[PDB]
This record gives structure tokens, C-alpha cells and sequence, in this order.
């Protein structure tokens, strides 16, 4: 970027910094003067201190950036032109019920969520002393300039993810001070962009003297892209060898990758950073960058190049559909449609481009024959550039992931021009150890699930990628060290519920509308990814499964059984209470015997999965269809109720004994009026058989079973088929 | 000769229990320890086509090789070209489509006031020096349940002498099934099976059947 | 008239509850004068009946239904908990009304009811 | 444009790629691959190939029949001028999902459809896959997914009778279709029936309107341009070996991406029926590829 460009952005980033300082220091002067003064103190920039001194607006005179970060600085609240910790975006999402606040922290991988409580509405000082050092401590010995910018981002992030924008506000109370700082400086550069395309330069004028007009005036790009392709090319593998599972996790990886360097490729083909970028997601992302012709035509120049690139590499596999919206400062809080209505001219646009993808010359070239070819890639059927590889036939794609399944264990990934894995025109994506870093010349260097700024100066991204041991021994896992337990490995696949309907429309029930903001729905999108990306890997922890995808979108995960269903019920009641009881997720999980091949247990655990859906959504589905309960009664009542019960009985019980949960499942099975009478007679057989300690506790659950199979209304019974089934699994030696 | 298509259909009756197994998830629920495969909307047992075809070729193998092959691309022209040869450009499709069979007398048995299509048989396993016991239930399809057996046979390039040859070689797989058993725990008595009313039926073309009838009921 | 397909097992279920219980013990709930070894030799005959039923046809089974009526009077006069049940539970006119294999095995069902019930409701 | 052929299943394998995949339905090329092998054993190919030459000739994607006939959903339908109630947002979105989901109406349903009127799927079959084993080795352990049919669907396709179609298709009948056939999967009942009037109205192979596609189809190298720019579609590949006695080996045919039934197009075009041989094979591998429309308003 320019110079001019670069002071803007840290002056944007940077202002409203001294809220920080002065909490932890609690001197009786303004921010502005607290914040100006001591980023004087370690470093020499007129502009830059300029525009944190006199972002409070003090007619000073000039037509200084710091009109432009102010009136930024407005835009990215819902707030136009005594003191409480920071609230829960929840407080204000869906129904109104208890308020929850939010203790400030530091970031840290290994945590447990930072949860919200009631109790800890009251501010303290205490808290920001860790925070504060921590951050001036990081800027000390620090160069503002372009390539420093991306971890200023993730210190921010960091720290100042749950320090509220204001300590005595509720208009912004919710609204983090990292997300509140970020945005700035997205709508400082984006507004910035727009007056030198319009030759505009009196910012005094527009943004202060005019500054109501300007509100009105379309300034601004809601853009969008969506990489179409995904589930089906990680989870598509037609290989059941060791081998092959190195390509799933591999896949998954690279792909999370693709969407983030399309993120980062295009946001500097354009002049901004990802400050102006709302949100990574399923392979999708949402920009806000400015309404010019040049960006336009920029978008729409770089959306060909990289279906050229993606053509020539994948064929019609992947594909990347972009779209934007115009708007103008209709994010501050007709309300109802002009919010949900910038977001849809995106999401139209890329609807359009999905359903009528090529042109007549492409089509032409991709039937053009011309091929005979004997054989293909065992892996995903391509008969395009194969190889021999470890004495099988594979493309240079599966070929380039088996290598790249060997540099996945590595927190450093950069982009060079040839070497690795293609990723984009003229780039590829290589993981590599720490050392070699200086061995190599690269253009970009990520560093995956590290919030510690480094030595290489890297971009943060965030994976939620738990592993344990390897799939093809997952299944052999399940039986104890006593021999105990069915000998299979489950998957499986969740989801967030009308997650959708939350980010676009979950403010409006409250208030009226008035608490739908931009703003509120970035914190959401943050609050997501955190849970989804950073806090999912915990719940995984000491549990022999793998995390595959994760995402607010859709979560992945393979294991063996008993841990795979552990590892749901951690991971949604972390959820409910996460989210405060507003939001669920459905899942589903899949059954399946050693060696099924990826491609099928994934398929046929999304149907369980969809069928789980097909409840009032908040319902998890394990082995069958059929098998389908409310999480919530699943868990309350099938996994530690009748399970528990079942399995007290029943570990007392001698082979002849077990042998009757046979018989039960099948009355469950066959549920008939006669079948009553029967059931009853098994019952107090067992109740006969059954030893002279548990025969109290064991007449109170026989007459409890019938009443299950004779109550009228089925869930009880539905509920019992499937623990005696859990349990069945967890003995079968 | 002229293209035509003869269908051989019988009913499978089940002389003992029978045991094939569950796979597919819907039928791989662990409810009992060794599932049967079912039909998946009915919940019956079903006697899969490829059951049929890989046993009575592999029965086959026995008679009809000259030499005894270790893969099926191996096999003798004789059995490639009914049962098809992946390597031969010839046979790559064999002369006979089979189908699944599907239990046809479920009615009857409801009406004889039978409950389940399938016993749980017991067995166990006894140590040879510490003479205890390891007991084991397996599903297996009710003796005397029926099902619906149909087989077509494709005159194509053969010479009158080359589907008689080919009849032979069906008539000999049925029998050689009759005196084996279909796929289970069939030393263990298992998988006894009979073909009742076996009957042939050119569905297609023209062809006379009545000598291969009589040659049919006869053995 | 007496045996329904929608019928019988409530009928069971009401004629074990009707049924005589001993009273006279102070230490005992309701605990019942009957006792599944009376029964025994009975409902043999009755699941063999039923068994049959299926590999032979109605006619060739007249003999078994005579001697089925017989044992039961029998083992209704020898004891007396089991005149009390084919009392309460209509049996030998249960048998009357079976001209049917339909409503043969519905009796065999029916005893079987009968004996669930009688273990759930406490037992021999 | 004659007549309803049902072919009406109960066990088969469509393959979608892999033999652990199996859909619903199948497409024109399958069913004209699965034609002509039938003619050539016959006899008499070059008398089939005469037939399917003739613009008279027409072949469509296998869809439901269940009580009647069905309909693949209008890919770009309905428009945002009839999709857009004052609702509020998760009830949009389900509904918009649901309408994703969608993939068959039933003729009776199409214009409502169209008009905005929601619909959701049925239950035309269950699919799974089973395991079968081959007992020489833990190296062949395999999975067939088979589609197996319910609630009385059939399959049916609309072609132009002629006494020659109608004898391969009865003799087709005893081969299967897709599948593992030899081993059991893909027999059918064939019957052929009068197409009511409230579809054969719509039917067209020339037409300067809107119309959708029930044949997944590609359009002449001249026609092509316009049916994309215009055009609401979704490219599928058309892949695989090609089935053949000519050599031992086994060749991939060519890769052909056509566009999909039914998509929709401001108007008609003509198709082809593609050679996708391996280059320098011994005989042609035909991949029909011509469309048979339906108008829209
Ligand atoms: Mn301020
Ligand atoms: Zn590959």
C-alpha cells in the first residue's frame, strides 16, 4: 500500500487503544490523550499518533486521515452521529431471559471456553494488567508498516477479544474491542479507496460538515465468494488402505488453505488487508472493500483468473463463485429489509454464477477428447497427469497431497511460486518446519493454531484439527483391554442449527431490530469460529478420534465409537451453554465395520445426519434413521438414565441372563398388545434369575420397563430399543 | 440360430436354515450377533443372485476345469462363457442373469400363524484341554421358507450343440447346488437347499423347450 | 363370542387379576392359591396342540382337543386353584367355541396370556 | 414423443461413479448404450442406428412413475419475483432448502411449482450398499449399492414408438439395466402406455421460448453459445470404460460434460449423439446426448 494508506490503517486500528492503557492504569485523562501519548512513547509518527489524539473530534483545523478514521470509526458501531464488563452477543440474540457477561481474557489454545456468567457484570481493573503489558510489551520494539499488519491483527485478537468497545454503554456493550477496532479500519481504508477513485480530498467537508450526507451515499462493496466442491473432493476417496486416509486429513487442510489465500491473494490484488474481510468459512468468505469501478473490475478479472487456474488443475471439481452488493451506511441501527437486503445482492449474484458456470470456449475444450487412456487414479477416477506412486496410479493432485500429508504436522505453511501443492495462479502451498523457513523465498507464511507472534512474522489461521491415532486402527480401539466392546469406528457429522437465520436475523427479535447492526453480526461470526475452530479441539482432547472439518458450517469427525459419541455430547452441551440456550446443533453419527471406504461412512452418516435435521432440528440420529431423538432426550434419558440402568442390571447377570436383552429388543421391535403379556413374562423370568441384593432395585425397574412399552405414547420404548443396543455393542467381545 | 432369452424359474425351498449376512447397516444392526441379509423394506431374508452365481460356478469349477485355476479369468471357456470373463474379449459378459430371490410364501407362513422368518440357533464351542464352553447365537432363515428363483439364459453365438452343452452345465450346477449347500455354516448343516417345480420358458424368441423340461424334471 | 383378536389378552389379564389369592396369609401380598406345576402337564398338551396346528389340519386334530378338555375338568377336580382358574377365565367354554384353526390357536394364545399374567401378578 | 415406457424395477445399481454409489434414476445414454449392445446381439444394430438418426427419434432421462409420471425439478425456478413472502428469515431459508432438495414433481405439480407453490420430496426407493465377499482372499472384500424401489415407482422414459424399440426394450427386460446384472440387479417389467395429453402438450424439439430439458443433452458445437449465456443448467460428466467385445483391455471413454435435465434454456437446440470412443478404437462409442423439451409460460 501507499504510505498515506498504511498510517490510516494503523491510525484506525490504533485509535481507542488508550480505553486499554487507562483501564489498566485508571488515570483520570481521556483515552485519546493516553492511547496518542504512549504510542509517542515508542514510536515517531505523525499521522499515526494524529489520528489517535484526534479521533475524538477538536477542530484543530487540517484535512487530516483522522477525518476519515472518525467518521469510520462511527460506521463501525451501530451508533450515528456506572461501568460493566463486556455482554454476551447472546444477551440481545433471540428471546429475552437472563443478561451474561463476559470476564476479560487472553487467548490461549489449550482453555476451556471462556464462558459468559450473570455474575461478572461488575468492571475490574485487575483483569487488564495481564492484557495491557502484554500488548506494549508486543508494540515496544515494533515497525508499522504493511507487513507488520497481519499480527497487529491477531495480537488484537488475542488480547482484546472479550474487552468491550466501551465499559459504559449498552447500545455496544456486546461488541468487542478487537472486532470494534478491526471494522475501523476496514471502513477507514474502504472510504479512503473511494475518495481517490472520486478524486474526493476535503475530508473535513464530507465526513464532518456534510457527515449525515455521506451516511446516504454508496460508497461501499459487500462482496462475497463461494469454492464449490468441497465436501465432495476431501471426502471422495475410492481407497481403503492405510494410505489412503493420509489424503482425508491432507484434503481437508489444503482446501481450508484454498479459500483463505483466495481471502488473501485478492485482498491485496485490491489494496486492503484482512481487516477488511468479515469472515472465512465452508470455503466462503464476505469482504466489505469499496464501491469503485476499479474494485469491480478487479473482482470480476480475478474471480476468471481463478476458475482458470481451478479449471486447468481440477477440472470442473472446484469452482469459485463471487458476488457483491452496493450499500452506503445502512449497517447503523427501512432497517428490517436494508440490512438483510446488502447481504442479498452477494449471495443472488453468486447464485446466478453457480447455476450457469462456463462459457461456450470452455465446455468446447473440456469435451475436446482426444484421450485413450487404460487407467486412472485409484483415488478420485482422474486420468489427468498420473503417476506411479508407492506402486499404484494416482494424479499429480493425489500424488501432491500424499506429499503433502508428510508436511502436515508442521505450524508454518508458506506460499511459493512453484514449490508444492498448487494453490492459485503462480502459487503453491507448502508446509514446512521451522528452520528451513530462511532456506526458502516464499510470498506469504501462515502459522496454523499459534496465537504467539513470531520470529518469521506469519498471518494466524485457525484449524480445529485434533488427531489420535489413525483411522484404519479406530475401529480395532473400541475393544477394552478386556476384550470388551463391538469392534466397529463411527463418524460423525453436525451442524449448527438455522445458523443462517442467526447471522442475518437473530438480533431483530429483541428490541425491534434496533440491535441487528453489522457490528453484532461479525462478534457472532467470531464468537462461531472460537467455538468451532479454537475450543472444538479441547472437547476432542483424550479421545481416540480425528477431527477432519470444523466449522459453525459443518463438523467432521472420525474416531472410535464410544469416544465419537463422547465427543458429540461434550462438544453440544459446551454448545448450549456456550450460546446460552439460543442456538442448537443437530448431528448425526454413522456405524461402520474396519475398512469401509471414507466416501461411503460419510455419505451414509450425512443422511443420519439429515434425518437428524428432520426432527424440530434439534435432534441427533446414531446407526439407523429410526433411531432419532431430541439431544436433549437423548442424553438426559437414553445415555445416563435407561443406559445406566440397563447396564447396572445387567453386569450383575450371567451369560443366561444377558441372553434376554435379545428378547427385549425384540418386543421393542414388535411392540403388540400380546407382546405386553410376554414382555411381562420375560421380565420377571430375568426378576427370577436375577441375585438377592439387586432384586429391590430390579422389581422397582421391571414395572418401570413395562410401563415404558405400555405407555400409549412410544418415546420411552424408542429410547430403551437403543440402550439395550448401546449396551449390547459395549460387551460384544 | 436366432437370438432368444429362456427363462429357468423354480421355487428355493430351504431343506435347513439357512445363513448369508448382513452388511448393509440397516441389516448389520447388532441386535443378534451374526444378522442375515435382508431385503431392506420388507425386513425378509432374500437369497442374493450373487449368492447363487458364485456358488453354483464355483461348484462347477469342480466338474467342468481341465486344470483348476487359481483366478477366475483362469476358468475354462465353458464356464466363462455362461458365467463371463473380465479378461476375454469374448465372454466379457457371461451368458446367464441372475436374479435375487425373494421369499415368496411369507402369507402362508402368516397364515400358519408363524411369527418370525428367522430363528437365533445356538451353538457353542468346546475347549479341547480345558473342556469349558464358549457359546455363540447365529440368525439363520427358517427351514421351509420358499423363494422366488429366476434365471435367464441368452442365445446369442451358439451353435444348437453349444446350448445343449450350456444346458448341461445349468442342469449340473442345480443339482451340484441340491448336493451342496448355499453359502453359510454349511458343513455344519446349514445351507440345504431344493428347486421345486423347476421349469424352463423361452421368454424371447422362439426356441422349443419341451425336451430341456423333461431333461430338467428328471434330474 | 367370548375370544376376539382384539379381545383376548385383556380378557387374561382381567381373569388373573379376578383370580383367588390367599388372603388368610398375614405375611403374603395377594399370593395366589394356583401354581404353574399344576398347570404344567396342561399347557404341555396345549403347546403341543398349537404346534401341531401348523404341520396338521384341523379334523386330523379332533382327538388332541378331546383329550385337552378332559385333562383340564380332571385337573379342575383335583385341585381346586385350578378350578377357580378355568372359571374365571371361561376356559372349557373357550374350547366349545373353537371350530377353526383361527380360533384354535387364539385358545393356545389365550392360555399363554393367561400363565404371563400369572407370573407378572406374582407367581409359583 | 409417442409414448410412456415404464420399466418398473425392483432391484437395481445405477452407478454414479463408484459401484458403492446408486441412484434413483438413470440417464438417455445409458439406457441407449444399454439399446444399442441389445440390437447388436439381435442382429440388428445397423437397423437401430437407422432409427436413432432420424430426428423422429427421441430419448429422455429415466425418471419417477408413481401413479402417474413425474418430472424433473426447473433448474433457475421459481424466479425471485414468486419466491418471496413477507416471512421471516429461518422459515425463507428452510423453504429455500427444501426447495434445493427437491427433485422430482409430479406432472401435476410442475406449473404450480413454477408458480411458487412449495413442494418436498417422497419416498420413491431406499438405497444401500451391501457387502459381499469372494472367498480367495481379504483382498476382495467389495461394496454394490443397490437403489431398491418403493411405493410402487417405477422408472419410465418417453420414446417415439416403432416395432424395432419395442422389441429391444422386451428383450432388455430380461438383460437389466446398469448394475451388476450378471449378479443379480437392474431386471424390469416393461409396459408401454399412453402419454396423457396434460404432458405430450408441452413436449417439444423446436421451440423459441422458454423450455426445460428431460434429456441430459449437449447442443451442436453451433447451437452451444447461446443455450449457456441464457441458459440455467448444471454440467454433469458423463464417464466410465467403454463396454465392448472388440479387445481384452479396457479403455476410459472420452469425458463428456453435457448439461443436465432439466435444465432450462430461453430455447430449444439441437443435440447430438457423441462419439467418445478411446482414440483409434476399433468400432464407435455412442453417448446420446439429444434433448426432448418441455415449455414452461
Ligand atoms: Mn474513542
Ligand atoms: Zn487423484
Amino acid at each position: 500500500m501507499k504510505k498515506e494508506k498504511i498510517d490510516l490503517f494503523y491510525g484506525a486500528l490504533l485509535h481507542d487503544i488508550g480505553k486499554v492503557i487507562q483501564r489498566a492504569t485508571g488515570e483520570r485523562k481521556k483515552h485519546a490523550l493516553v492511547g496518542a501519548d504512549w504510542f509517542d512513547e515508542i514510536a515517531d509518527n505523525q499521522v499515526i499518533s494524529d489520528q489517535i489524539r484526534y479521533h475524538m473530534a477538536d477542530k484543530l483545523g487540517n484535512d487530516h486521515l483522522a477525518y476519515i478514521t472518525y467518521i469510520a470509526d462511527n460506521i463501525a458501531s451501530g451508533v450515528d452521529r456506572t461501568y460493566t464488563n463486556q455482554a454476551d452477543i447472546f444477551n440481545v440474540f433471540g428471546a429475552q431471559t437472563d443478561k451474561r457477561y463476559f470476564k476479560p481474557t487472553v487467548l490461549n489454545l489449550k482453555s476451556k471456553p471462556n464462558f459468559a456468567s450473570a455474575t461478572y457484570e461488575p468492571f475490574s481493573k485487575g483483569d487488564y494488567a495481564a492484557i495491557a503489558t502484554r500488548i506494549k510489551n508486543e508494540l515496544a520494539e515494533f515497525e508499522f508498516n504493511q507487513v507488520q499488519i497481519d499480527s497487529l491483527l491477531n495480537l488484537f485478537e488475542a488480547t482484546l477479544s472479550f474487552v468491550p468497545s466501551s465499559t459504559n454503554t449498552k447500545e455496544i456493550a456486546d461488541i468487542s474491542l478487537a472486532d470494534h477496532s478491526r471494522l475501523t479500519a476496514a471502513f477507514a481504508l474502504a472510504i479512503y479507496d473511494y475518495l481517490e477513485d472520486k478524486g474526493r480530498h476535503n475530508y473535513k467537508e464530507d465526513l464532518f460538515t456534510k457527515v449525515s450526507a455521506f451516511y446516504e451515499e454508496e460508497a461501499f462493496l459487500l462482496a462475497s465468494f463461494d469454492l464449490s466442491g468441497i465436501q465432495d473432493f476431501i471426502y471422495n476417496i475410492n481407497i481403503a488402505t492405510n494410505g489412503a486416509a493420509k489424503q482425508l486429513k491432507a484434503r481437508s487442510l489444503y482446501l481450508d488453505f484454498m479459500s483463505e489465500y483466495i481471502a488473501d491473494s485478492l485482498l491485496d490484488k485490491l489494496g486492503l488487508n484482512r481487516a477488511n474481510m468479515l469472515y472465512v468459512g465452508g470455503g466462503h468468505a464476505y469482504f466489505v472493500l469499496a464501491n469503485t469501478e476499479k474494485t469491480v473490475e478487479t473482482l470480476v478479472q480475478f474471480e476468471k483468473d481463478f476458475n482458470q487456474f481451478l479449471l486447468a488443475n481440477f477440472q470442473t471439481r472446484l469452482y469459485v463463485a463471487f458476488g457483491w452488493g452496493s450499500f452506503a451506511a445502512k449497517d447503523i441501527m427501512n432497517s428490517p429489509e436494508s440490512y438483510r437486503q446488502v447481504y442479498q445482492k452477494a449471495s443472488r449474484m453468486i447464485s446466478k454464477k453457480k447455476i450457469s458456470r462456463y462459457d461456450y470456449q470452455t465446455l468446447m475444450l473440456l469435451n475436446r477428447g482426444g484421450k485413450s487412456s487404460e487407467r486412472e487414479c485409484e483415488i478420485c477416477h482422474s486420468v489427468e497427469n498420473l503417476v506411479s506412486y508407492h506402486d499404484q496410479k494416482v494424479c499429480d493432485i493425489c500424488r501432491g497431497l500424499y506429499q503433502f500429508s508428510k508436511e502436515i504436522a508442521h505450524d508454518h505453511f508458506i506460499i511459493t511460486e512453484n514449490e508444492g501443492l498448487p494453490i492459485g495462479p503462480n502459487a503453491c502451498l507448502k508446509g514446512v518446519a521451522f528452520e528451513k523457513l530462511s532456506q526458502e523465498a516464499f510470498s506469504r507464511v501462515y502459522v496454523k493454531n499459534d496465537y504467539k507472534a513470531g520470529t518469521v512474522k506469519a498471518t494466524h489461521v485457525f484449524v480445529g484439527d485434533y488427531q489420535c491415532d489413525e483411522i484404519y486402527n479406530y475401529a480395532a480401539l473400541s475393544k477394552n483391554e478386556n476384550g470388551l466392546g463391538i469392534k466397529r469406528l463411527a463418524v460423525v457429522r453436525l451442524d449448527v442449527d438455522d445458523l443462517g437465520a442467526a447471522f442475518m436475523a437473530g438480533f431483530s427479535q429483541q428490541g425491534n431490530g434496533q440491535y441487528s447492526t453489522l457490528s453484532r453480526s461479525a462478534t457472532f461470526s467470531r464468537s462461531m469460529s472460537l467455538f468451532f475452530k479454537v475450543y472444538i479441539n479441547q472437547f476432542a482432547s483424550d479421545k481416540k478420534l480425528s477431527i477432519i472439518y470444523a466449522g459453525g458450517d459443518d463438523v467432521f469427525a472420525i474416531g472410535s465409537w464410544q469416544d465419537i459419541i463422547a465427543f458429540t455430547v461434550e462438544l453440544r452441551e459446551n454448545f448450549i451453554k456456550w450460546t446460552n440456550g439460543k442456538l442448537t446443533l443437530s448431528a448425526g453419527i454413522g456405524l461402520f465395520a474396519d475398512k469401509t471406504p471414507i466416501s461411503l461412512m460419510a455419505h451414509q452418516t450425512g443422511e443420519l445426519e439429515e434425518a437428524a435435521k428432520g426432527n424440530e432440528k434439534d435432534s441427533i440420529s446414531l446407526f439407523s434413521s429410526d433411531y432419532t431423538f431430541k439431544f436433549d432426550r437423548f442424553i438426559t434419558n437414553v445415555y445416563d438414565d435407561k443406559l445406566e440402568q440397563i447396564r447396572y442390571f445387567f453386569n450383575h447377570q450371567d451369560e443366561r441372563g444377558k441372553n434376554f436383552i435379545y428378547k427385549l429388543i425384540e418386543l421393542l421391535r414388535n411392540h403388540d398388545r400380546m407382546n405386553m403379556a410376554r414382555l411381562a413374562y420375560y421380565l420377571t423370568r430375568l426378576e427370577e434369575l436375577t441375585r438377592e441384593t439387586d432384586r429391590d432395585k430390579f422389581k422397582t425397574f421391571k414395572n418401570l420397563f413395562y410401563s415404558w412399552y405400555t405407555n400409549k405414547n412410544d418415546k420411552d420404548r424408542k429410547e430403551a430399543e437403543l440402550a439395550l443396543l448401546l449396551y449390547i455393542y459395549e460387551i460384544r467381545k | 440360430m436366432t437370438f432368444a432369452k429362456i427363462k429357468f424359474s423354480a421355487q428355493i425351498r430351504l431343506e435347513t436354515g439357512l445363513h448369508i449376512g448382513g452388511s448393509d447397516a440397516f441389516a448389520a444392526i447388532g441386535a443378534i450377533d451374526s444378522p442375515v441379509i435382508k431385503d431392506p423394506i420388507t425386513n425378509l431374508p432374500i437369497i442374493p443372485g450373487s449368492s447363487l452365481k458364485g456358488k453354483m460356478r464355483t461348484l462347477l469349477a469342480k466338474v467342468y476345469n481341465e486344470k483348476v485355476a487359481e483366478k477366475p479369468s483362469d476358468d475354462s471357456d465353458i464356464l466363462s462363457r455362461l458365467f463371463g470373463n473380465s479378461k476375454d474379449k469374448r465372454f466379457k459378459m457371461g451368458r446367464l442373469i441372475f436374479r435375487d430371490a425373494f421369499l415368496s410364501n411369507a402369507d402362508e407362513l402368516d397364515s400358519l400363524g408363524v411369527r418370525s422368518y428367522t430363528e437365533v440357533k445356538f451353538e457353542n464351542t468346546i475347549d479341547r484341554i480345558t473342556a469349558e464352553a464358549n457359546p455363540r447365537q447365529i440368525e439363520r432363515a427358517i427351514r421351509n421358507s420358499t423363494f422366488d428363483f429366476e434365471l435367464i439364459y441368452e442365445i446369442t453365438d451358439e451353435n444348437e450343440n453349444q446350448v445343449e452343452e450350456d444346458f448341461k452345465v445349468i442342469r449340473d450346477g442345480l443339482k451340484l447346488l441340491e448336493l451342496d449347500y448355499l453359502g453359510g455354516s454349511g458343513s455344519r448343516g446349514y445351507g440345504k437347499v431344493a428347486f421345486e417345480n423347476l421349469k424352463a420358458t423361452t421368454v424371447f424368441g422362439n426356441y422349443d423347450v419341451k425336451t430341456l423340461n423333461e431333461l430338467l424334471t428328471a434330474e | 363370542t367370548i375370544l376376539t383378536d382384539e379381545n383376548y389378552v385383556d380378557i387374561a389379564e382381567k381373569a388373573i387379576l379376578k383370580l383367588e389369592r390367599n388372603t388368610r396369609n398375614r405375611k403374603n401380598p395377594d399370593a395366589f392359591f394356583l401354581t404353574t406345576s399344576k398347570l404344567r402337564n396342561l399347557l404341555s398338551l396345549t403347546s403341543t396342540l398349537f404346534d401341531e396346528s401348523k404341520v396338521k389340519e384341523y379334523d386330523a386334530l379332533l382327538d388332541r382337543i378331546a383329550y385337552l378338555r378332559v385333562q383340564f375338568v380332571y385337573q379342575a377336580g383335583r385341585e381346586i386353584a385350578v378350578k377357580d382358574l378355568i372359571e374365571k377365565a371361561q376356559i372349557l367354554e373357550a374350547l366349545k367355541e373353537i371350530k377353526d384353526r383361527e380360533t384354535l390357536q387364539r385358545f393356545c394364545r389365550y392360555m399363554e396370556a393367561l400363565v404371563a399374567y400369572f407370573k407378572f401378578y406374582g407367581g409359583k | 414423443t409417442y409414448k410412456l415406457y415404464i420399466m418398473t424395477f425392483q432391484n437395481a445399481h445405477f452407478g454414479s461413479g463408484t459401484l458403492d454409489s446408486s441412484k434413483l434414476t438413470f440417464s438417455a445414454d445409458r439406457i441407449f448404450s444399454a439399446l444399442v449392445l441389445e440390437a447388436l446381439k439381435m442382429g440388428k444394430l445397423d437397423a437401430f442406428l437407422a432409427e436413432a438418426n432420424q430426428d423422429k427419434f427421441t430419448l429422455t432421462d429415466a425418471f419417477p412413475f408413481q401413479f402417474g409420471p413425474f418430472l424433473p425439478k426447473p433448474i433457475g425456478y421459481p424466479k425471485h419475483d414468486q419466491i418471496d413472502q413477507s416471512v421471516d428469515v429461518k422459515e425463507v431459508r428452510r423453504q429455500a432448502k427444501l426447495s434445493k432438495k427437491l427433485q422430482f414433481l409430479a406432472l401435476e405439480n410442475v406449473d404450480d411449482y413454477l408458480n411458487g407453490e412449495l413442494f418436498e420430496n417422497e419416498e420413491h426407493a431406499v438405497i444401500d450398499t451391501v457387502t459381499k465377499n469372494q472367498p480367495h482372499k481379504d483382498d476382495n472384500l467389495y461394496q454394490v449399492a443397490t437403489t431398491r424401489f418403493s411405493n410402487d415407482t417405477s422408472l419410465y422414459v418417453i420414446a417415439n414408438e416403432s416395432d424395432l424399440l419395442n422389441e429391444l426394450m422386451s428383450s432388455l427386460q430380461y438383460s437389466g439395466l446398469g448394475g451388476k446384472r450378471s449378479s443379480g440387479f437392474g431386471r424390469f417389467e416393461l409396459d408401454i402406455q399412453n402419454i396423457p395429453l396434460e404432458l405430450s402438450d408441452r413436449l417439444t424439439k423446436n421451440h423459441s421460448d422458454k423450455v426445460m430439458s428431460l434429456t441430459t443433452a449437449l447442443p451442436v458445437d453451433a447451437d452451444l453459445e447461446e443455450a449457456m449465456e441464457d441458459g440455467h443448467y448444471l454440467l454433469t460428466k458423463s464417464s466410465g470404460f467403454a463396454f465392448s467385445h472388440a479387445t481384452n483391455e479396457n479403455y476410459r471413454k472420452q469425458d463428456l460434460y453435457k448439461f443436465a435435465s432439466g435444465s432450462t434454456f430461453s430455447k430449444t437446440f439441437e443435440g447430438q449423439i457423441v462419439d467418445v470412443r478411446p482414440l483409434d478404437f476399433p468400432h464407435a462409442v455412442l453417448n446420446y446426448a439429444k434433448p426432448l423439451f418441455f415449455k414452461l409460460e
